[PDB]
């Protein structure tokens, strides 16, 4: 059944796991038409596929030309987002597919249970975790890839940078969901703090800053008091 | 007109025919029921009045041999039999009836309630239903499971409907995953249609028994395949006319029999809301959305 607070250790088990969020798949503006009316422009999505384990994110970027001369096009995206995971998966040598895909929106579920029919051993399951994969796009070279692609493309990174070297999985997920829990509360911010140092840089090769484990400390601390003021400042409490 | 004699009736018991029951105390001189109406399949069911778990009864249709009723005190239930010497029967059944011992079927002449219900209803289908090929009738009760319930356990006592299930690799073509979940009338008009039921006719019959089953037994997975069939009609965008005019009939006679009492467990509110309001169908059931809203208005 469903992820939760109580089962979050199953995380980083060595079952092959992956969640699948969609949010970021189908993305508009909103603006006013010549007449004064209404009508949206679709702009380059992904789909947020990741190993909590090793922090292996497989980025499908949705490019706009999927959506052209479609209809109901936010009931279609959950549907492409099903095709493109169930695609992934027999993508992948059979003792890389995953024991378990966990979509982190419960509208997800039919879509992805009906394209992964042909994989009865693979359970889809829903979670009560509110995960912030919705703030991907607030990574830089996520956002860069994604928004100059000309084609359909899958882009694999790993998030977690260099991190499982010196921290566990449970730790690194802990890590990766509070930057994109600061990142999705107050942008600005959190990237004022992950860069407010310049002699502090992001790797080629990375996606985060080369944070030593007292500057990581700091960083944590600061992305804690970031979500904190913002939650008593949306509360007035 | 033929007739269902009963030996005796040693216990108490409501003796249900169809849509009609009456209640027989132990030991209560009654010998039958007559003047059955010959051209439909019947339902003769049993409620003891010592133990109201298992209801229990017999599909028959009297052109196909003469059936009795006897109490096995062993088994602890009324047993259909067929009787194979047609001039004892005779004898047996002209004496009950010089003695006036037998309830008449009761059938007003207006009334095509029964017709309405088992329009479809053929004892051939019945028999691939329930299997039991050595008797030309067929036993139901209350607690008998699916072939379907049984997958998710004695396959013998088992009602072998149709397996409906909308997430199954029958019911989505690979590479037509969101079209044929959103849209199901590839499963209903080839898969199920063409392929296994060969006509709207023995669609609707098994529809109908699994009802009749669902309605007299209390039989829960007669009731999961009533509304399956139900279900699968209304998810199709393209469904032959004759076929929704037809279903719109069946349904309305189905929801104007059911007991009032009784629509809480029997009808299933997501099923009902989705046919009558958000599925491709919602404008196609006329007949059937005024009954409901007017029987009914609290489960939509």
């Amino acid at each position: 059944g469903a992820m939760n607070s109580s089962n979050y250790a199953e995380l980083f088990n060595n079952d092959i796991k992956l969640f699948v969020d969609d949010t970021n798949v189908y993305r508009v503006t909103v603006h006013k038409t010549f007449e004064g009316n209404v009508a949206t422009k679709a702009i380059n999505g992904c789909i947020f596929t990741l190993n909590p384990k090793t922090g292996h994110l497989f980025l499908k970027i949705i490019h706009t030309s999927v959506w052209a001369g479609q209809k109901r096009l936010s009931q279609l995206a959950k549907w492409k987002t099903a095709e493109e995971v169930s695609a992934l998966v027999r993508s992948l040598p059979k003792e890389e597919q995953p024991k378990q895909i966990i979509v982190t929106r419960k509208a997800m579920l039919d879509p992805l249970e009906v394209h992964m029919l042909d994989f009865p051993n693979i359970a889809i399951r829903p979670t009560e975790l509110r995960l912030p994969f919705s703030a991907a796009m607030s990574i830089d070279k996520l956002s860069d890839v994604v928004m100059k692609a000309t084609e359909p493309q899958m882009v694999l990174f790993n998030i977690y940078d260099d991190w499982l070297d010196r921290i566990s999985s449970y730790t690194a997920f802990s890590r990766l969901t509070l930057l994109l829990r600061a990142l999705k509360t107050n942008e600005e911010s959190a990237k004022m703090i992950l860069l407010s140092d310049p002699t502090i840089t992001i790797k080629s090769y990375h996606l985060w800053p080369s944070f030593t484990d007292e500057q990581w400390i700091t960083i944590e601390s600061q992305m804690r008091d970031l979500i904190l003021t913002e939650y008593g400042r949306k509360y007035n409490v | 007109m033929n007739t269902v004699p009963f030996t005796s009736a040693p216990i108490e018991v409501t003796i249900g025919i169809d849509q009609y029951s009456f209640n027989v105390k132990e030991n209560q001189p009654f010998h039958g029921i007559k003047d059955i109406p010959i051209g439909h399949v019947h339902v003769i069911h049993f409620q003891h009045a010592d133990n109201s778990s298992m209801r229990y009864g017999y599909w028959f249709d009297c052109r196909m041999g003469n059936f009795y009723i006897q109490y096995d005190p062993k088994d602890g239930l009324y047993k259909m039999m067929e009787e194979r010497d047609g001039a004892k029967f005779e004898n047996i059944v002209h004496n009950f009836k010089e003695r006036q011992m037998m309830v008449s079927y009761p059938k007003i002449d207006e009334d095509d309630t029964w017709y309405n219900l088992t329009e479809f209803v053929q004892m051939d289908k019945i028999r691939k239903i329930v299997r039991k090929d050595e008797n030309q009738f067929s036993y139901v009760d209350s607690s008998m499971t699916t072939v379907q319930e049984n997958e998710l356990s004695d396959p013998a006592h088992s009602l072998n409907y149709t397996v409906i299930n909308f997430k199954s690799r029958e019911a989505i073509r690979p590479g037509h995953e969101m079209e044929d979940f959103l849209d199901k009338s590839y499963y209903l008009n080839t898969v199920m249609l063409q392929g296994i039921f060969k006509n709207s006719s023995n669609y609707f019959g098994e529809l109908q028994f699994a009802f009749l089953n669902a309605m007299f037994f209390g039989n829960y997975g007669s009731s999961l395949q009533w509304h399956a069939m139900i279900e699968l009609i209304c998810s199709s965008a393209t469904v032959p006319k004759h076929m929704l005019d037809k279903l719109d009939e069946i349904l309305y006679y189905q929801i104007k029999t059911l007991p009032e009492q009784y629509s809480d467990i029997l009808l299933n509110e997501r099923v009902w809301n989705i046919c009558l309001y958000s599925s491709f169908q919602k404008n196609s059931l006329h007949n059937t959305e005024k009954i409901m809203e007017n029987k009914y208005p609290e489960l939509l």
